[PDB]
């Protein structure tokens, strides 16, 4: 609806992505409608992005959480650069963050079971911040990615 | 380098993604 811009929304989103990745059980009948469209479509542009960019992603070392903070925002300021908003780009969101929680859970200095928490955390405060009242004016996850996403 | 390349490449991604949807 209206408010499913605001920040726990976009975060429980953004964790439920994350633990859909790291095959994470999270109990209950199951994630909402918006998380069972956004996690088949970010998973599929995941594995496109990890085959585009291997060459590049092989010189990409996530050794801590401040490293994948750093390097998220640095990815995703260039992303976004130019202004434009659309909803492809909030999925390449998603998919970021994936490809992320695998290489921090690879390369991790010092992991914690609270990580993918802390990562979920700085993405939904750059969904939020950068991209939120775009969200809202297109109709919001419910009204505008959903129907979009969503099978015929 | 490397993250202003996978910045530059998830937008070419991204925006051919959209065209898919966005009609």
């Amino acid at each position: 609806g209206m408010t499913d811009c605001e920040f726990g929304y976009i975060y429980r989103l953004a964790q439920d992505y994350l633990q859909c990745v790291l095959q994470i059980p999270q109990p209950g009948s199951g994630p909402s409608k918006t998380s069972r469209v956004l996690q088949n479509v970010a998973f599929s542009v995941q594995k496109e992005v990890e085959k585009n960019l291997k060459s590049c992603l092989d010189n990409v070392n996530v050794v801590s959480v401040d490293t994948a903070r750093t390097l998220f925002n640095q990815v995703m300021e260039k992303e976004f650069e130019d202004g434009i908003i659309n909803w492809g780009r909030i999925v390449t969101i998603f998919a970021f963050e994936g490809i992320l929680i695998k290489k921090l859970l690879r390369q991790q200095i010092a992991p914690d079971v609270d990580t993918y928490k802390e990562i979920s955390y700085f993405v939904a405060e750059f969904i939020m911040n950068n991209t939120g009242e775009w969200i809202r004016q297109n109709g919001g996850w419910e009204n505008g990615f959903v129907k979009k996403f969503e099978p015929k | 380098q490397w993250a202003r390349e996978i910045g530059a490449q998830l937008r070419r991604m991204a925006d051919d993604l959209n065209a898919q949807y966005e009609r």
